[PDB]
């Protein structure tokens, strides 16, 4: 009762003063509009216009002008105007033209995209480290090379070699390589950013390699970070018709992801993560084997850790109380965890249709028998016997 | 239920001062990109648009 | 439910539930004729007593309602209650209920509030009998489940706070007012009270926080130890009772003035003395910050052991963990009398024993040096400086030092704060005096000030135990009659010594500080000191402070930041103290000029910290004012309302930042915002006062200990990049500095973009330069806080230097203050009587889960860590021991608190 | 005012300078014009004959989550993340997701074909993706995205193909839903023919959620199937519908369904109505011919 | 102007509640025992004033008489409705009575005065003032 008390007392105090005080000061603000501030908000007003065109700020001419790129097919050259500098611009930075009359008036944007959206995030991952359980081993190889130089660089200094950089997860489905990308990035105690990069790719042209870029200038702001490029196998090679075509943008999106992998200056304090199903699902031409360090080797969990990937997930499945985990281990071979999570949920359904609240044993050899269904093999004993 | 419910009224308030922030604040939108040096290129920059390039 | 007659005695129950027979019919009419009768209700009452007890599973309203409708009318209407006087009085105990009934389980508005009424008189003349607390037993222990009785059992249990309350609001009080009935005292129910809280103690929590806080008397506290020091390990363990303890404290700190706030915590800290951890007496004893109950733990391990023992080690270490050297002073000398050892004992209450134990986190955390490389112009100064800022706390870099080229570069008041950031370099060391003594007897007198600064921060290990205090080498430079010797020689004494006032340090202070009629900029430095010497504990208020404050407002004016920082010293000297600050700003009232105005905001916000809530509404009324008079009319006076204006912002900072940490427990979130709007309301309004209000931003950030570190401090940068004085982002920086690489991660790249960009003047880029190497400490070396970290409502001593500096426009003689920053947290390793310097692991857990406590007592799962870590910053905070795996208990308990472990091994 | 005005609602605009006219509340998608000509089924449980562990284990599929996803939480684990329908072609399983869907009360959208075929406001390679956020709006809807798979076995190595990659992006959104405004209320039904000539996304079992082989029917079914075409044609003369199922038993609903009008041609040209055991002799005949002539080559000439 | 302080004044005591119950129990003795504002009831406390300009015209009740038929005294040289000038009857108490009778109407009419020789004050026209 009293741990309420105290907790109410000073929620309310905080919230509520806060209000009054932000009530007030609306009013406090716009009664004096004289002098310096009603002279710069019309300056501003005027230099402008209704509407305005979002235009995307390609690069500067050292003579107060710049070259632009219009979302209209179009492009243009544009004085540099108002308020905003050159100074105070930098180039690919989405900025604010007046539509009758090309000019840059102002921004407010400022490289503000909804593939911008999706990529920021700062904080924390929601998974910590062994929620992801297990696969131990392998995660004993990613925070080696993720985690290690960005809470000291100096160890790789007294070793004598180059740090490490990137890491590539590749190998077998179902193992979380998506998952545990998260897992690590807690524990480092760095941001995050998560990208799938599926969305990297465009129908438009020149959109593809900005998009891209976008990524490792956010990254160097917000250092140290790990980025989560998920799936660049997505990227791939792949081809959607080559009758009219849409194969060339996959060309020119991958190239410019290549070259900042090194080329955003030599550092391990801009990590990637790369997950990829192999690595002859990407376009084999590739960087040199030390530029993105280790490649870790996901493989089907062996008997051991499929029992620990087993019981993270029966803990949370209510009323298995005639449900005894190592006999669920004995009939079924090697497997995913994914299958394993399946098996789980398919045995609620089962129990959910005879109406009966309990979840037997029993119960769950059914639902082993409709995954192992369809990868029969007759040709084992074809061999044997 | 007295040792949670008497007090949970009162927090109850706390909440809605919570919703009454941020739509108080909402209210008021005004600019100025740049700053006060680059006040100055504007009335220079109304000139350099009138001009054709 | 239905009627069925008496065939049986499950049936018997069903007839009562429509219709009693042996409550309503046969006991009214009883009543009602008969006096021989008198004799049948009684035994009929034990009965009676029986069919409540089996109905009390039912829930539905109206099967009590109407079933005991009658018997609710009797009261008044046929018993009167005095028919039979006794008899009526012991049958009170049926009929209570059936008022409850009408009160709670149905709700009619009209008779639901005058049945309250009734309700606490007759609560009042049964307690007398003693069996209305057995009434109210048997609903609170339970005996049948139902809704209803969770509901009905608090109406009787508010009858006690509701009339308590209102002897405090109206005056009047007792059974005047008829919102009760009910007497407020008098040996009736005061003797129900106790009882109650007996009972409540025991299966709940609730009327026994609200009748300490209801009595508003510390006699109240002190009926609570009793039965509490009881039930200390046999009812349940130690660690159980702790926290209904230190929750009354931290939850009933509010809504606590100053006089009652001490008085309830007094009480408290006897609680843990008497239980078995002194280590809780302790916190508590560091909490009211006298002197006196410092002494009584301390002596309670020395004094009665003759042997040596842990007795005297515990002791030792005990005192020792505050850095403010308050504690150090005054258990030194026992140990002396005593006499096992003295050699041991003395030297582990000194910080002289946390600068052997840094050289064992050092050799982990190692050296890689970033320091900037230019040369020529102010750019020469910026990097000499950057060096020491790099390099704070004990670390050799001797070498560079002993390089004398780049030192002798340094030119003007540059020369002085070179040799200053020396000092930093073995800062809490023993050695490094002799780089400081070469510049000290060649050269300009330049060189011979600097370093007297430079002692001063390297004496901050080593003042105790009389080995080499700060106090035998800076004597004599005050002695010296000139100005710059002087001035820069109590500086260093102040800094080292802290929060210690020893009868030298203090008294070598004491005559001086009361020359302020020759004009002389410096000597602000005069009073400076000795206020940073009075913090850390209760403050005397000192009149010599007092008396040369209004004699510089009679001789000058003329030197506007002489008295600027003159208006700020008194403040931070009258903190450690808030009862007494009362007094004096009354005092310092009586003489009133605009000019003295200024001084008052300051003062008012120590005064009243620990209730601040009309100290907030003040500090906001006062900005409003310049702007508002004007606003009124349109539908020497330079210096005076400068001063007017400044000392205002300060002062709303300031409020602020001690009322969040110690009071309510949650707000920390907002206050950062109570600032923001602070902000924008002034950047449009006044032009001037939105130059205070930035550098302020930074430290009520740093005061405050706020959660959010990532985002605010970033988000605010970008804005006051652009927004003349540079000196904003070294005022956010040592907030952002936390646990290193963690926020100060995103800070090198943020203050870094805006410095390496944009040089338009070397004085502007001087400033954002000394900002970045004070985020790092390279690898987690040591965090700087301003709490205590022994107490994390605490607030130090040794970074109040830094709180002065951010109320004046940047200067080059300001640069020269900025070199001191001290305030050191020490890394926690379990010792051993051989001292051993590893300890074996932690659990930490950025977050707390336990909502018993708002501190948080560390959670016993945690995520492991290894051996021989830095105490995590925010975000690691909460720190439970495992050690407990080894079969070695803790002696000394430890939540993220300061204090090195200590395990006693079985 | 910027009061009213949220992100993602549908504003009007003008052509001279774009100023606001409406806040709109309706929503112009791809998805939106499909369902429009359709609307919703007419099939109910007993439209679709027989299919009789079909229906009963799809109950628990489709209707539990929608109505009570707590529920099916709670004495079992999570949620269904999809609802996989294959077998052979004929069985009605279209029928079948047509049938639910009616009594589950929620927008039985379909979605025919390949959806790269939406190029005329633009292409068909992100209208897959936003999916996603069609359905969202449309709340309570169901999706019948339709995909019979011919694209085999040799984009399933790799991942390769473009349409495999909008569909990939699709499901790794597809996630997400479970989240984005709490557990499942739309469902995510999905009808192919086979899992061999499947799309590499969808491929492992339980990847997208629920593997429901759809059985050929058996004797009992087929009867049952029979049973209710009976009705809407003129009755039997002497309740002959038990020869019919004992005769054969097909691979399909539909071979059933193909007895039924075969049996009309017969009936129509002797100049009388009422089916009878004759115009079943002839009919049964008639679709065994297809099946018989195939059967005969390895039943006789074979080793 | 008014409205904007107080508003301020009033909002900063509601904001203070939650801390200021156990607060005011210390501060009724802290009143008795030190000093006290100038007011020794209560702690009675400011309440700001707000701006209000206009004292508006409410409605008639009566629709039926917009002119009852009680007496009230109108004065000459005044605004005169049409509504009025049927009820407007000059009275005999004074030395001025009507020539003929009065039209019940407004306009310029002429009296017969009794006793011109007793001193009334006149009016002057504009043309008067200028002489
Ligand atoms: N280490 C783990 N502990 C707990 N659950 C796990 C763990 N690893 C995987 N799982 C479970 O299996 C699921 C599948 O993992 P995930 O989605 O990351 O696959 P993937 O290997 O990236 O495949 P793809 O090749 O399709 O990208 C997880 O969502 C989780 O439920
Ligand atoms: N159970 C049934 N009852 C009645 N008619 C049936 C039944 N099942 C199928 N049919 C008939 O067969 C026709 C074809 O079935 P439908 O096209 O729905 O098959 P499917 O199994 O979903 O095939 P595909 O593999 O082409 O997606 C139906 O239009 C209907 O006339
Ligand atoms: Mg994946
Ligand atoms: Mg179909």
């Amino acid at each position: 009762t009293r741990c309420k008390l105290k907790l109410l007392r000073m929620e309310r105090i905080k919230d509520h003063l806060l209000l009054e005080e932000e009530f007030v000061s609306n009013s406090e603000i716009l009664k004096p509009f004289e002098k310096k501030q009603e002279e710069e908000k019309k300056q501003l007003e005027e230099i402008r216009g209704n509407p305005l065109s979002i235009g995307t700020l390609e690069e500067i001419i050292d003579d107060d002008h710049a070259i632009v790129t219009s979302p209209t097919m179009p492009d243009y050259y544009v004085s540099i105007l108002s308020f905003v500098d050159k100074e105070l611009l930098e180039p690919g930075c989405s900025v604010l033209l007046h539509h009758k009359t090309m000019s840059i008036v102002g921004v407010l944007q400022d490289d503000a995209d909804p593939m911008v959206s999706v990529m920021k995030m700062d904080k924390s991952p929601t998974e910590s480290y062994s929620d992801i359980g297990g696969l131990e081993s392998q995660i004993q190889e990613i925070k080696e090379s993720v985690e290690l130089p960005l809470t000291h660089p100096e160890l790789y200094e007294e070793m004598g070699i180059k740090p490490p950089k990137g890491v590539i997860l590749y190998g077998a489905p179902g193992t979380g390589k998506t998952l545990l990308a998260k897992a690590v990035a807690n524990q480092t105690s760095a941001t995050f950013l998560r990208i799938v990069g599926s969305e990297l790719i465009q129908k438009y042209l020149g959109d593809g390699p900005r998009l891209c870029r976008q990524i490792f200038k956010v990254a160097g702001e917000n250092a140290p970070s790990i980025v989560f490029i998920d799936e660049i196998d997505a990227i791939g090679t792949k081809r959607y018709d080559s009758n009219s075509g849409g194969e060339r943008e996959i060309q020119r999106t991958m190239l410019e992801l290549l070259n900042q992998l090194d080329g955003f200056d030599d550092r391990g304090d801009v990590k990637v993560i790369m997950a990829t199903n192999k690595i002859e699902t990407l376009d084999p031409a590739l960087i040199r084997p030390g530029r993105i360090d280790r490649k870790i080797l996901f493989e089907n969990p062996d008997l051991s850790t499929k029992k620990k990937i087993l019981g993270i997930h029966t803990s949370k499945m209510n009323l298995s109380e005639d449900v005894n985990l190592e006999t669920l281990v004995t009939t079924k071979d090697d497997l995913s965890g994914a299958d394993i999570q399946a098996m789980c949920t398919e045995a609620g359904l089962l129990a959910l249709r005879e109406r009966r609240m309990q979840v037997t044993a029993e119960d769950f050899k059914q639902a082993k028998e409709r995954v192992m269904k369809n990868k029969v093999e007759e040709n084992l004993e074809g061999l044997y016997l | 239920a007295a040792p949670y419910a008497a007090k949970l009224k009162q927090t109850e308030n706390d909440l809605k001062d919570i919703e009454a922030r941020i739509k108080e604040k909402a209210g008021v939108k005004e600019s100025d990109t740049g700053l006060a040096p680059s006040h100055l290129w504007d009335i220079m920059g109304d000139r350099q648009r009138l001009g054709e390039e | 439910m239905v009627d069925e007659s008496d065939k049986k005695q499950q049936t018997i129950d069903e007839q009562s539930q429509i219709s009693p027979e042996k409550q309503t019919p046969n006991k009214k009419d009883k009543k009602k004729e008969e006096e021989e009768q008198l004799s049948e209700e009684d035994a009929k009452l034990k009965t009676d007593l029986e069919l409540l007890v089996e109905r009390l599973k039912e829930d539905d309203s109206s099967l009590y309602e109407a079933s005991l409708n009658a018997l609710k009318e009797s009261i008044k209407n046929s018993t009167s209650s005095m028919t039979a006087v006794p008899k009526p009085l012991k049958f009170l105990r049926p009929t209570y209920p059936d008022l409850c009934s009408i009160y709670d389980k149905w709700t009619d508005p009209n008779l639901k509030s005058s049945l309250a009424d009734v309700l606490s008189i007759l609560a009042m003349t049964y307690s007398e009998n003693g069996k209305h607390d057995s009434l109210r037993y048997r609903l609170l222990s339970d005996v049948s489940d139902f809704e209803g009785w969770g509901h009905e059992y608090i109406r009787h249990l508010a009858l006690e706070i509701g009339e308590v309350y209102n002897d405090q609001v109206e005056k009047d009080a007792e059974d005047e007012t008829s919102s009760d009935g009910s007497k407020s005292d008098g040996s009736a129910a005061t003797s129900g009270f106790e009882f109650s809280k007996e009972d409540t103690l025991r299966l709940c929590l609730d009327i026994v926080p609200y009748f300490l806080k209801h009595n508003g008397e510390e006699d109240a506290v002190d009926l609570l130890l009793e039965i509490e020091s009881i039930d200390k390990l046999p009812q349940f363990v130690d660690e159980n009772t702790f926290q209904r303890v230190c929750q009354y404290m931290v939850a009933c700190v509010p809504l606590l003035p100053p006089p009652e706030d001490v008085a309830f915590l007094k009480t408290a800290y006897s609680i843990y003395l008497s239980q078995n951890e002194l280590t809780d007496a302790i916190a508590l004893a560091v909490r009211l910050g006298e002197e006196d109950m410092i002494r009584s733990v301390f002596d309670a391990t020395s004094d009665p052991v003759m042997h040596k023992q842990l007795a005297y080690i515990l002791a030792a270490q005990k005192t020792s963990f505050e850095y403010e050297g308050v504690q150090d002073i005054i258990g030194n000398g026992k140990l002396s009398e005593h006499f096992l050892y003295l050699a041991k004992e003395l030297n582990l209450t000194g910080p002289k024993v946390p600068e052997d134990i840094y050289k064992s986190h050092l050799d982990n955390s190692k050296s890689v040096f970033s320091s900037a490389g230019l040369d020529s112009a102010q750019q020469n100064l910026a990097s000499s400086f950057v060096n020491g800022f790099l390099n704070l706390g004990y670390c050799n870099d001797k070498l560079i030092v002993d390089n004398d080229n780049w030192v002798y570069k340094t030119k003007g008041d540059g020369m002085t704060s070179a040799v200053a950031s020396i000092g930093s370099i073995y800062q809490w060391n023993l050695d490094g005096l002799q780089q400081l003594d070469k510049y000290l007897y060649v050269d300009e007198p330049e060189v011979k000030a600097g370093a007297l600064l430079g002692i001063g921060i390297s004496a901050s290990g080593v003042h105790d135990g009389e080995v080499e205090p700060a106090l035998l080498l800076l004597q004599d430079y005050v002695t010296n009659p000139d100005t710059k010797i002087s001035s820069a020689a109590i500086l260093g004494l102040g800094i080292a010594f802290a929060g210690s006032k020893n009868d030298e340090v203090l008294g070598l202070l004491l005559p001086i500080a009361a020359s302020t009629d020759l004009p002389i900029e410096t000597a602000a430095m005069a009073s400076l000191a000795l206020a940073h010497v009075f913090v850390g504990t209760c403050n005397g208020d000192i009149t010599t402070s007092i008396m040369d404050n209004f004699l510089e407002r009679t001789a000058i004016e003329l030197k506007t930041d002489w008295v600027r920082f003159l208006a700020l010293a008194l403040g931070i000297l009258y903190m450690g103290q808030g009862e007494q600050v009362d007094d004096v700003l009354e005092t310092i009232s009586a003489i009133e000029h605009p000019m003295t105005s200024a001084i008052e905001v300051l003062v008012g916000s120590c005064a009243y910290t620990g209730t601040g809530d009309v100290l907030l509404i003040q500090d906001l009324l006062h900005r409003l004012t310049p702007k508002n008079v004007k606003g009124e009319e349109d539908a020497e006076i330079k210096s005076e309302e400068k001063k007017g204006k400044s000392s205002d912002k300060d002062a709303t900072t300031d409020g602020k930042n001690d009322d969040e940490e110690e009071e309510k427990e949650a707000g920390i979130v907002d206050e950062l915002a109570y600032a923001v709007l602070g902000i924008a309301l002034i950047a449009l309004g006044e032009d001037i006062g939105k130059e205070m209000s930035l550098r302020h931003f930074g430290h009520l950030m740093h005061y405050g200990n706020e959660h959010i570190r990532r985002m605010v401090p970033l988000a605010m940068g970008i804005v006051s990049v652009s927004d003349p004085q540079m000196k904003v982002f070294d005022t956010l920086t040592r907030f952002s500095h936390d646990a290193d690489l963690e926020v100060s991660m995103n800070s090198i790249f943020a203050m870094g973009l805006c410095g390496a960009g944009t040089n338009n003047a070397r004085l502007a880029q001087l400033l954002r330069q000394l900002a970045s190497y004070y985020s790092r400490e390279q690898d987690a070396l040591f965090i700087t806080r301003l709490a205590q970290g022994l107490l994390h409502l605490g607030k130090g001593t040794m970074t109040m230097d830094v709180f002065n500096d951010a109320h004046v426009l940047n200067k080059v003689t300001l640069a020269s203050i900025l070199t001191t920053a001290v305030g050191l947290v020490s890394p926690s390793f379990m010792l051993k009587h051989h001292q051993l310097f590893y300890m074996l692991n932690a659990g930490i857990r950025p977050k707390f889960i336990l909502a018993l406590n708002d501190e948080g007592e560390p959670i016993k799962v945690n995520v492991r860590v290894g051996q021989a870590v830095e105490t995590v910053g925010q975000a690691g905070r909460p720190k439970k021991i495992t050690g407990w795996i080894t079969q070695s208990t803790p002696v000394l308990l430890n939540h993220g608190e300061r204090a090195e472990l200590e395990t006693d091994e079985y | 005012n910027v009061k009213d005005l949220k992100a993602s609602q549908r504003v009007c605009l003008r052509s001279d300078s774009y100023m606001l006219h409406k806040v709109l509340e309706n929503k112009a998608d791809p998805l939106v014009s499909l369902m429009m000509v359709e609307k919703v089924p007419d099939s109910t449980y007993d439209m679709v004959g027989g299919l009789t562990k079909q229906i009963k284990e799809i109950k628990e599929v489709i209707e539990l989550p929608v109505k009570h996803p707590e529920l099916f939480e709670s004495l079992g684990i999570a949620q269904p993340k999809g609802v996989i329908l294959y077998g052979p072609p004929g069985t009605g399983k279209t029928l079948l997701a047509r049938a639910v869907a009616h009594h589950t009360d929620c927008k039985f959208i379909r979605v025919s074909g390949a959806e790269l075929v939406q190029k005329y406001i633009g292409e068909g390679s992100r209208m897959v993706r936003e999916l996603f956020v069609m359905a969202r709006e449309h709340a309570p809807s169901i999706i019948f995205m339709d995909e019979i798979d011919s694209i085999g076995s040799t984009r399933v190595e790799g991942s390769g193909g473009g349409d495999s990659e909008v569909q990939r992006t699709m499901l790794e959104l597809l996630n997400q839903l479970d989240g984005f405004e709490t557990s499942k209320n739309i469902k995510i039904i999905m009808a192919t023919n086979r899992l061999d000539i499947l799309d590499p996304a969808l491929l492992r079992p339980g990847r997208i959620d629920r593997k429901i082989e759809f059985p050929p029917p058996s004797v009992a079914a087929r009867a049952e199937i029979l049973r209710i075409h009976s009705r809407k044609m003129n009755l039997t003369r002497g309740i002959n519908l038990r020869k019919v199922a004992e005769k054969m038993n097909g691979c399909s609903g539909a071979d059933v369904k193909g007895v039924c009008t075969e049996a009309g041609m017969y009936a129509l040209r002797e100049r009388r109505i009422h089916v009878t055991q004759e115009d079943f002799e002839l009919a049964v005949g008639k679709v065994m011919n297809k099946n018989q002539e195939t059967a005969i080559s390895v039943a006789k000439l074979f080793k | 102007e008014v409205e904007k302080v107080a508003t301020a004044v009033l909002s900063t005591t509601a904001r203070a509640k939650a801390r200021a119950k156990k607060t005011k129990k210390e501060k009724g003795p802290n009143e008795e025992e030190k000093k006290k504002e100038h007011e020794e009831k209560e702690k009675e406390r400011e309440t700001n004033k707000k701006g209000i300009k206009e004292t508006k015209e409410n409605d008639e009740e009566f629709y039926k008489n917009k002119y009852s038929s009680k007496p009230y005294k109108v004065d000459n040289m005044t605004r005169i409705l049409p509504q009025q000038s049927r009820y407007i009857s000059f009275i005999k108490d004074d030395r001025f009575v009507p020539v003929r009778k009065f039209k019940g109407n407004n306009g310029v009419v002429v009296l017969r005065d009794r006793e011109p020789k007793e001193p009334v004050a006149l009016i002057e026209t504009v043309r008067q003032m200028k002489d």
